[PDB]
């Protein structure tokens, strides 16, 4: 009856305090513009089937209602009211006012990047051949058409990527986006996974229709396994919507007046299971791949992940790079962050090379050998 | 009988109240249609604005007329989807341990 | 549905659904759940209960 | 009984005995501080929102207190927008500097700039900590008054 | 005897919660609003004070905004207020607080705090410095300039405290918590997994910094159902969408992603690699000493005699869990109300001991081995 008393009568004093407060209780920004905009107009938007000859006589379905023979208001550009061009139409008079850009999609405009991440080429060290060839493919013709056209040669429209998971496909893709100067577009390879039949065809449609209007743009595919591996045939009808989506992506990718000025960077972690229709060049020319960091590129990744932290100057980098032959730059990043966290476990402010020893001899032992657990000799 | 033009008065709309909002204002999804923030009358009760309740809504000005009873019965609907054998103790004889 | 006397809900065959009023010409037993009913054009209020048809 | 006296004479038409008389709360119920959240922000006598704004103060300042600084952070009068960063950064002696740059988002007056500076200073029943902020409670005044503003010596 | 204050404070709380002109410019803005303030949905935004909306059935208009409520509130994919007379955009509507939020966004710090552990005090420190210290006090990342670790994996035997630590991080929290059971990611349609992934983590990314906790994620690789369309060539697509979601692009955000498994062997090596998950965390069954701490905590608020030694319940069984000790406590309570006593004696512990070790740990009918 101590804590009981305490909770009970303290909440009761609270409630009784609240009761007498429940009893003690008892613009010019744009308004004139709005009253001037009651003489504005409703301007319902529509869609055009076709014109007629020698006279406008425009034939329009709204989107839903019916189909009508209408005539334009005299305030139009009498030329640019062409077919399929979504235009605004009066309520009463059914007269047309201004064409506006059409329906893009409900959620496919939402994959343009709209920013620029601060991933820089300097952070992608150890792949200098990949750096320079990616430079040559992407950065040079889209900003400096100096050597290509002036001799009369073409730039390659297509480049594929793969490699070990944790190597820098993400890094290179985000690293272009710092110095893009282009309309970069993100495409997940799982975006084509819809419910309804032939919808991925519409997805490829609106992808390339966003690509065509704005000029000199980038579209990035990612994890193109789900886009489809092959052209399997069996008596059960399996991978079909994915298959037609894949072939429509091939067609509206290239062929019969192809893409124009778009560069597509493709990435996967299983390139061996790809159909030859994607693998044949013209569609994708330079098959640039990624290897493991085998040499002092490892030490350069150490210098990247260490230049943003105040360290002990008495340290080396090649020793741990010897101790991590097969490792990835993601694992390098984990070790560097983990050693920094070991230094933050301490109340110091500068790490040790022994903190790197802690990170190596903790990660590569505890979480590259305890998963999975051995409990058996049999070998040694 | 001269005052039967009360019965000759215009009809009204049955709707769906989600929940009310500020400044004595409410919300109605009507019969096939979307949402319509509608205005309250004087002879009604803001303190009876229930979640998912039909109310009498006027059609001209969309003013609240009256509360409509007998809302939904959703669990009763799923129960009538089931029609389990309704039981009591007097019929599971032969065993009482369980 | 029937709210009470002189007030009911009917769903007309426009698909929509209306808060309406009923007449004292209708004998109140012919509502039972569901009758073919008669309405008005302008005010759209109940006028009459029909015999079994449709 | 003086808390229901607080309830009745809290409604007094003279609105400065409201200020100190309602301001007594952080002295009174400082230990049973779960009742200390009250509806002073739900009231309208803007100095009362100042009073609760005092009443949070400086201890360790849980998420409910900073949640009250969600609304108390956003106000327009320069003495109350001035009044928020003082106890706001007393109650915390990004995270800490996140409401500070939020105040940079609030203004970007001169008072507000001064208030922001005070908040920055704050960022970085013993009677000695009880006196000088009740000495601070008449802040809406000259810098001659603020010549003594630096005499609330309550920290080691 | 505490029922009086309980009922009175509850009724006072409910009544004070139920306790919820001068301005002419505001009334003029009211009169610029219609009396039937209709509701629509946006498609695009055009800078010339008007944009394109859509009706319920699909009529679309160029209608202008009552400009005292801001248009920066307006995003494509929002519900707005429209007029009837010129159908003008009237104002901002509070959003559809969809059942994803009301199910997943748990507002409540659930149960006992870090004093409800057993065999912990390193892994607490790991999850603390990997989630809480990035949340509450990330001034040390100023002091050095290093990324916080990203992902957390809880793994061990069933009944170890995956559930308990998940409730612990959601107890001490200041961010919005989300919870998913890993068996939900297969539905009776083609391509419903990636839609769940995108809308789930979009709602995670839209509100605030947050924590996403998913549990029993291993139930997607080693599970098949007759309630499944497509199959493995849709499970792989679900996995691949979550794969791009976790280690994708565009500055993912302050959303700590914490996972918890029973087994670890049947999982994608592309998903346990860092970049995705930086702090893998072992949960072994820790020690025979903190058995007594779990017996202490789970009997800290029940009257019990002395009458027992926990060493008798240390030298009984070789694998230890809170699922052991809480079952012992509950079965002891069942034997207590079975014999209508309090101050639980030794024989309740002994019969509870034997019946809990049998139900269940034996394996398998004799014999085998023995
Ligand atoms: N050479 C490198 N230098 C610096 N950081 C690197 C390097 N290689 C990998 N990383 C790190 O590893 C991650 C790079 O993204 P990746 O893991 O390579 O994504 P990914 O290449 O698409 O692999 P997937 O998704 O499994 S195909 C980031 O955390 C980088 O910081």
């Amino acid at each position: 009856q101590v804590e009981d008393d305490i909770q009970q009568l303290l909440k009761k004093i609270n409630e009784l305090t609240g009761i007498k407060e429940s009893d003690t209780g008892l613009l010019a920004a744009d308004k004139q513009t709005l009253q001037s905009e009651q003489p504005l107009q409703v301007a319902r938007c529509t869609k055009i089937i076709n014109a007629d000859s020698e006279d406008p006589k425009y034939i329009i379905n709204v989107k839903q209602f019916a189909k009508f023979v209408v005539d334009l208001s005299d305030q139009v550009a009498p030329t640019d009211i062409e077919e399929g061009m979504r235009v605004g139409v009066d309520r009463n008079k059914y007269q047309i006012h201004i064409p506006l850009p059409p329906k893009i999609d409900p959620t496919v405009t939402m994959m343009q990047v709209e920013e620029k991440p601060d991933v820089t080429y300097s952070d992608v060290g150890g792949c200098k051949e990949q750096i320079e060839k990616l430079r040559e493919v992407v950065e040079t013709p889209l900003l400096h058409p100096e050597r290509f056209v002036n001799l009369g040669i073409e730039p390659p429209k297509g480049v594929l990527l793969f490699g070990p998971p944790g190597t820098g496909k993400t890094l290179c893709a985000r690293a272009v986006a710092n110095r893009t100067d282009a309309c970069f577009i993100r495409v997940i390879g799982s975006e084509l996974v819809q419910k309804y039949v032939g919808e991925g065809a519409r997805m490829v449609r609106e992808l390339f229709e966003m690509a065509r209007t704005k000029k000199a743009c980038l579209i990035f595919f990612d994890e193109i396994d789900a886009i489809g591996g092959a052209r399997f045939d069996d008596g059960a009808g399996g991978d079909n919507e994915v298959q037609r989506t894949m072939l429509e992506l091939i067609n509206q990718l290239d062929g019969f007046d192809p893409r124009g000025n778009i560069k597509v960077l493709m990435a996967t972690n299983r390139p061996d299971t790809l159909d030859p229709a994607l693998m044949r060049p013209g569609r994708l020319d330079r098959k640039i791949e990624f290897s493991l960091p085998d040499l002092e590129g490892r030490t350069h990744i150490f210098k990247i992940h260490a230049r943003s932290m105040s360290v002990e100057r008495d340290i080396r980098f090649e020793l741990l790079a010897r101790l991590c032959p097969n490792s990835t730059g993601a694992e390098i990043r984990s070790v560097c962050t983990e050693a920094g966290m070991f230094a933050i476990r301490a109340r110091r402010k500068i790490a040790t090379e022994k903190d790197f020893l802690e990170a190596v001899n903790k990660v590569i032992k505890s979480y590259a050998k305890f998963s999975a657990t051995p409990r058996y000799m049999t070998y040694n | 009988r001269e005052e039967l033009q009360l019965l000759q008065e215009q009809g009204s709309y049955v709707g769906e109240v989600v929940r009310a909002m500020d400044k004595k204002k409410v919300l109605v999804k009507v019969h096939p249609e979307g949402k319509f923030v509608v205005d309250v009358d004087k002879n009604i009760d803001i303190n009876d604005v229930t979640p998912n309740c039909r109310v009498a809504l006027r059609n001209d000005s969309y003013t609240l007329h009256k509360i409509l009873p007998n809302k939904v019965d959703p669990l009763v609907s799923l129960m009538m989807v089931e029609k389990v054998p309704d039981s009591t103790y007097e019929m599971i004889g032969g065993l009482d341990k369980q | 549905e029937a709210v009470d006397q002189n007030t009911a809900i009917v769903g007309s065959t426009t698909g929509s659904n209306y808060y309406v009023r009923i007449l004292s010409t209708i004998d109140r037993e012919l509502l039972k759940p569901n009758a073919s009913v008669a309405l008005h054009k302008h005010s759209n209020a109940l006028v009459d209960v029909l015999p079994p048809e449709a | 009984l003086k808390v229901q006296q607080l309830l009745h004479i809290c409604s007094e038409h003279f609105d400065s005995k409201e200020k100190e008389e309602d301001k007594d709360k952080k002295e009174k119920k400082d230990k049973d501080k779960k009742e200390a959240p009250a509806d002073m922000g739900a009231h309208q006598g803007v100095a009362v929102l100042g009073i609760a704004l005092i009443a949070m103060g400086e201890e360790i300042g849980a998420e409910m207190a900073l949640r009250t600084f969600g609304h108390l952070l956003r106000y327009g009068e320069p003495t109350l927008r001035r009044a928020v960063p003082l106890a706001l950064a007393l109650i915390s002696v990004s995270h800490d500097a996140d409401p500070e740059v939020s105040y940079n988002s609030i203004f970007a007056a001169r008072l507000a700039a001064m208030l922001r500076q005070l908040a920055q200073y704050h960022a970085k029943k013993g009677t000695l900590t009880l006196c000088p902020y009740h000495s601070d409670r008449q802040l809406m005044s000259q810098v001659a008054v603020a010549g003594l503003l630096t005499v609330l010596v309550s920290f080691l | 005897l505490e029922r009086i204050k309980d009922y009175l404070l509850m009724e006072e709380e409910f009544i004070r919660n139920q306790e919820q002109k001068q301005e002419e410019e505001r009334s003029k803005v009211d009169d610029l609003r219609g009396t039937p303030m209709s509701v629509g949905t946006l498609e695009e935004i055009i800078d010339d004070n008007h944009a394109i909306v859509s009706t319920s059935v699909g009529s679309e208009h160029y209608v202008s905004i009552l400009s005292f409520v801001d248009k920066d509130l307006l995003e494509p994919g929002c519900s707005v207020l429209l007029n009837h007379k010129v159908h003008a955009v009237i104002g901002v509507l509070m959003d559809d607080t969809d059942p994803l939020v009301t199910v997943m966004k748990v507002e409540k710090a659930p149960q006992e705090t870090y004093a409800d552990i057993g065999g912990l005090d390193n892994q607490i420190q790991e999850i603390k410095e990997s989630v809480e210290l990035p949340l509450t006090h990330p001034e040390y990342y100023e002091e050095m300039g290093i990324k916080p670790p990203k992902g957390v994996i809880l793994y061990g035997p069933p009944g170890t405290g995956k559930t308990l630590l998940a409730k612990a991080v959601a107890n001490q929290t200041s961010a919005t918590f989300l919870r998913v059971v890993g068996s939900e990611l297969i539905q009776k349609y083609l391509g419903d997994g990636p839609k769940l992934v995108r809308e789930l983590f979009r709602v995670a990314e839209e509100h605030a910094p947050s924590i996403v906790f998913i549990d029993e994620i291993d139930a997607i690789g080693t599970k098949r159902y007759d309630s499944n369309s497509g199959g493995e060539r849709e499970i792989q697509r679900t996995m691949l969408e979550l794969l791009n979601q976790l280690d994708g692009f565009d500055s993912r955000g302050d959303v700590k992603v914490i996972m918890a498994t029973n087994r670890i062997e049947t999982l994608d090596p592309a998903l346990i690699r860092p970049g995705r998950i930086d702090r893998k965390i072992e949960f072994p069954l820790p020690d025979e000493k903190t058995k007594k701490r779990i017996f202490q905590i789970h009997t800290s608020r029940m009257t019990l005699a002395d009458d027992v030694t926990l060493d008798d319940l240390i030298m009984a069984k070789d694998d230890l869990s809170g699922a052991d000790i809480k079952a012992i406590c509950t079965e002891a309570g069942l034997m207590a109300l079975r014999e209508r006593r309090m101050k639980v004696t030794n024989e309740d512990f002994k019969k509870s001991k034997e019946n809990v070790l049998y139900k269940k740990q034996e394996g398998t009918p004799e014999g085998l081995y023995l």
